[PDB]
């Protein structure tokens, strides 16, 4: 019910944009959030948004450097990384999760979209 | 809408026929009547009305029609 | 917290001597029904489908003129015939043009034109009638025990929805820990259907009235109609031209849709795409409270210590929401919970989550209250590691004893007799009021139909003059008090 | 037109907001005042024909209202 | 004024005072309409989601504004079929032929 | 001849990016990007929010949408210059002559 | 600028449309005429029509049997012959002229269509 865009390669000090299709329920109902996992590394919140209602918030840790957008007329989610650097190359997720702000399930998952920082 | 604005009274008529003129003659004063039919409890209304703030008769139905072409054309 | 944070919420104390209580929900609205010893649940009027349409009229609002002809007798020799105006889906129009030896006759005056063009719809503007039989509601009825679930695999362990239709008039709901919950309504009075019509145009969709509908002015057909070519009236939406008297012409004329929008103003939009569902008008229900239980009775007292995981939240209905986590014994217990002065000498506050329970150690378990103004003390648990919290309500008495009655004046606006029986447990007064209230909205409906809030407000100011101008001290009471309320209604309207 | 009967009086409405209430709850008056605005001259006539029919202060201001808010309408 | 495959001649503070959205004539690009508010509908059904909708092809609506205003042609060129002109006839130089 | 334009009034229009901003209560209106881009129509209302929605104050916070708003028919208000326009008169002798 | 319509074969008893298709100028500016020429025989004069008026008038020998009619949508004319015989066999013409009574002056024409009443 979530689909992501394709992996790609980009360069450091480069930006990348990343997608999620919710298929209308997910949208009006949920929330998405997106999670990063550089290789070898955990998992890391990185921000959500409510589509109906927009407003993302944001992992301190990436706030200033990332943004999420949700459009409304195609009922798709936009995760935009600026800035990006060696350290960025990871795989990166979107999970629905009720608008409530306690409960934070994630029960469907991205099937996750690699971002290369590289030249090769 | 942009209907409710008919470009009527702005001089510039000449002898030939304007556009929708036949119809626009009267779809105004056929609207009313409808509204007058659909709706006689507000007519009664405005009849009292106009016989109460009216002094003499020709206020009286001067004030009737008033009410009675405003009330379908008000929206 | 579904029913909370909903600014149309409203809170319904008592049942009656069988311990019933009728209530009225909306769309858009949350219904807090609470009582002594009773549960306190939330109802949520949240689908209205109209099953099994049936067309009643087809509009055309968009076509396409073709095949034009025309056909002329000169002077003082008749009318022009055409074979064209033998079939009905030509649209045919008479005029006279100027003729003489140049035209092509032989004598010199107003010769006689006809000229019809076919008439083909390019695009529909449907209308379809339900009857109130296939007019199921959705309910869903929500135990507020401070403890919410996930959305997704809920099951109805927590918040359970009915399904309410004019078949069966009792809709038995069975809520865990609760008992068993009777909602007896009246789908067949909250939406005079029969009056209704379901406007479908490109994919969006009005409850209009039936005889505004069948008013409109465009070409339509029957609804019966199979062929959807013989389109009547189809002289709204084509025009004859003939500038000068020298010849005649047709056009038809521009697309509708978007003067048809402009029309459907005052109308509420529904949804027609798939299921006819909407999502206005209310629904007036009997809350059957007889089998009710409070889950947490029958729990001792918990003796442990409680700390608030998430700060005191003041909502839009003058309650206070409190999320408290339990850290003891005995995890199935009863919180103590109370609402004191600063002296901790009165009780000065209300439970709206009547009886809160901890069922587990560490799940979070919010207490919605009603603080009195001014300042209080919410406290927590027993005495050894009691939670004393100071909370303060802006408001006053007299200002929520003014708004208590503005929202049930906006009542009596939206809803018309209805609104004497959202929290009525029987009573003389009560039924005197209905009556009274039918009778009166009799007339005013009479009145008042098709006025728009403008004229309702110019007549309701010179229903006021003349009352106010009135030697009659009763009449000029009676048209005062029929002027403001007009004037009211004429605020309130067209929302 | 369909746009010059609209489907306001119906006594249909709900707490749910309706098709274009927020848009069309001024425009008629909007379109009132600027008529007014574009043609002063048919006001002050207007203004001269209440005062002088109008036996009563409340009978003329309720007759210059009148054929003001018509005057806009039946164009 | 030129619509789809029809003209009229208007009065000019009529055009101005339309309640459409409009260019300024002189943009080649469009997209900066003025009165885009007056074309589309905002709708809030209760207070939970809010939404945006365009209101349908105003042609037929702006047909109905048009009555009173004499059709024209537009196509090739502006040809205009309506209206009057005063002239000074002089006949001195005009003598009857065959006398 | 040689008319000028002077608007370009649309009469049937489409959204197509339709966007949202939401606010959480007490803190002011929300705010877009697309709010300053003219080829977007934007408006500011009221939603219920709190804990279920995900704000966590319980108050109407101020939410905007935007949609990009598109032409696709429009209506030309040419002008034309006074000196510009062309009388054609026909004068015929009226002679029993046929013409 | 006058175009007729393609070569039919008929059969007795049946009948008959033909189409003559004018420009826009001779539509709304002058009269069309129907002259048919029988196999080895003199012209004859079937009718005409003022397109823009629409009234059609036939010779008294057509009376009942000749419609003549105009699509001023597409800018054509029709001629429709009932109770075709032997005798119907032969050569339709549609020719320009003006929608003055007196002038006759056939200054376009068609190319004729050869209403064939036979079997082939
Ligand atoms: C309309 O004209 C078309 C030719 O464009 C023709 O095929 C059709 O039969 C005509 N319809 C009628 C009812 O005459
Ligand atoms: C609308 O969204 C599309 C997404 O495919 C994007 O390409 C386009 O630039 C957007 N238009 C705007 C923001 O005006």
């Amino acid at each position: 019910q979530l689909v992501e865009s394709g992996a790609e390669v980009k360069k450091p000090g480069s930006s990348v944009k990343v997608s999620c299709k919710a298929s209308g329920g997910t949208f009006n109902n949920y929330a998405i959030s997106w999670v990063r996992q550089a290789p070898g590394q955990g998992l890391e919140w990185m921000g959500g948004i409510i589509p109906i209602f927009g407003g993302a918030n944001y992992a301190q840790k990436f706030q200033g450097r990332v943004t999420i957008t949700a459009d409304r007329s195609t009922s798709t989610v936009y995760m935009e990384l600026s800035g990006l650097r060696s350290e960025d190359t990871a795989v990166y997720y979107c999970a629905r999760r009720p608008q409530s702000i306690f409960d934070w399930n994630f029960d469907l998952w991205g099937r996750g979209t690699l971002v290369t920082v590289s030249s090769a | 809408s942009v209907a409710l604005v008919p470009h009527v009274g702005m001089g510039l008529e000449t002898r030939t026929e304007t556009w929708m003129s036949s119809e626009g003659a009267w779809k105004h004063a056929q609207r009313i009547e409808t509204w007058v039919l659909r709706h006689p409890g507000f007519t009664i209304m405005a009849a009292i009305l106009a016989y109460t703030i009216g002094t003499t008769y020709f206020q009286r139905v001067l004030i009737f029609i008033l009410l009675t072409a405003v009330a379908p054309s008000m929206t | 917290m579904r029913c909370i944070g909903i600014s149309n919420r409203d809170f319904v104390e008592g049942v009656s001597g069988g311990s019933w209580v009728d209530i009225v929900l909306e769309h858009g609205s949350c219904v807090t029904t609470m009582a002594k010893n009773k549960p306190t649940l939330d109802f949520e009027l949240i689908k209205t489908e109209a099953k099994h349409p049936a067309t009643l009229r087809k509009y055309c609002i968009e076509a396409k003129l073709t095949n034009t002809t025309t056909a002329s007798r000169c002077p003082t020799q008749g009318e022009p015939s055409l074979n064209e105006e033998q079939d009905k889906r030509f649209v045919c129009k008479h005029s006279m043009v100027d003729r003489g030896w140049g035209n092509g006759c032989g004598l010199f005056g107003k010769g006689g034109i006809v000229t019809c063009a076919m008439f083909t719809c390019k695009k529909n503007m449907e209308g379809k009638i339900v009857q109130p039989e296939n007019l199921e509601y959705t309910i869903v009825i929500t135990p507020h025990s401070g403890e919410e679930n996930a959305v997704g695999q809920d099951t109805g362990k927590h918040g359970k929805e009915i399904k309410v239709t004019p078949q069966s008039s009792i809709t038995e709901a069975e809520l865990t820990g609760y008992g068993t919950v009777t909602m007896e309504c009246s789908p067949r009075t909250g939406l005079d259907f029969n009056e209704m019509v379901l406007l479908q145009m490109e994919n969006k969709a009005w409850l209009v009235h039936r005889q505004w509908f069948l008013d409109l002015p465009l070409p339509w057909l029957p609804g019966a109609d199979t062929q959807g070519s013989n389109w009547i009236q189809k002289e709204t939406l084509v025009t004859f031209k003939n500038p000068h008297a020298k010849k005649q012409d047709v056009v038809v004329l521009g697309s509708q849709e978007g003067a048809m929008h402009t029309a459907l103003t005052g109308a509420t939009e529904i949804q027609m795409s798939s299921g006819n569902l909407l999502f206005t008008g209310h629904l007036k229900c009997r809350l059957r409270m007889d089998k009710l239980q409070l889950k947490g009775m029958s729990y001792s007292m918990c003796t442990g210590k409680f700390k608030v995981v998430k700060e005191i939240a003041e909502t839009q209905h003058g309650t206070i929401v409190i999320r408290v986590q339990y850290e003891g014994d005995g995890s199935p217990c009863k919180i103590p919970f109370e609402i004191m002065d600063l002296e901790k000498r009165h009780v000065l506050g209300r439970l709206i989550t009547v009886n809160p329970i901890v069922t587990e150690k560490d799940s979070p378990v919010n207490i919605e209250a009603e603080p009195p103004f001014g300042d209080s003390y919410i406290i927590i648990g027993v005495e050894p590691g009691q939670l004393k919290l100071s909370w303060f309500k802006k408001g006053s008495s007299i200002g929520q004893m003014f708004e208590t009655t503005m929202r049930g004046a906006k009542r009596m606006a939206i809803l018309g007799d209805t609104a004497w029986d959202f929290g009525s447990l029987g009573g003389v007064f009560t039924s005197i009021g209905k009556a009274l209230h039918q009778v009166f909205g009799a007339i005013y409906g009479a009145a008042f139909s098709g006025v728009s809030w403008t004229m309702k407000i110019l007549i309701g100011v010179v229903i006021t003059w003349i009352g106010m101008n009135s030697r009659s001290t009763s009449l000029s009471v009676s048209l005062v008090l029929v002027g403001v309320v007009t004037l009211y209604l004429g605020v309130m309207v067209q929302a």
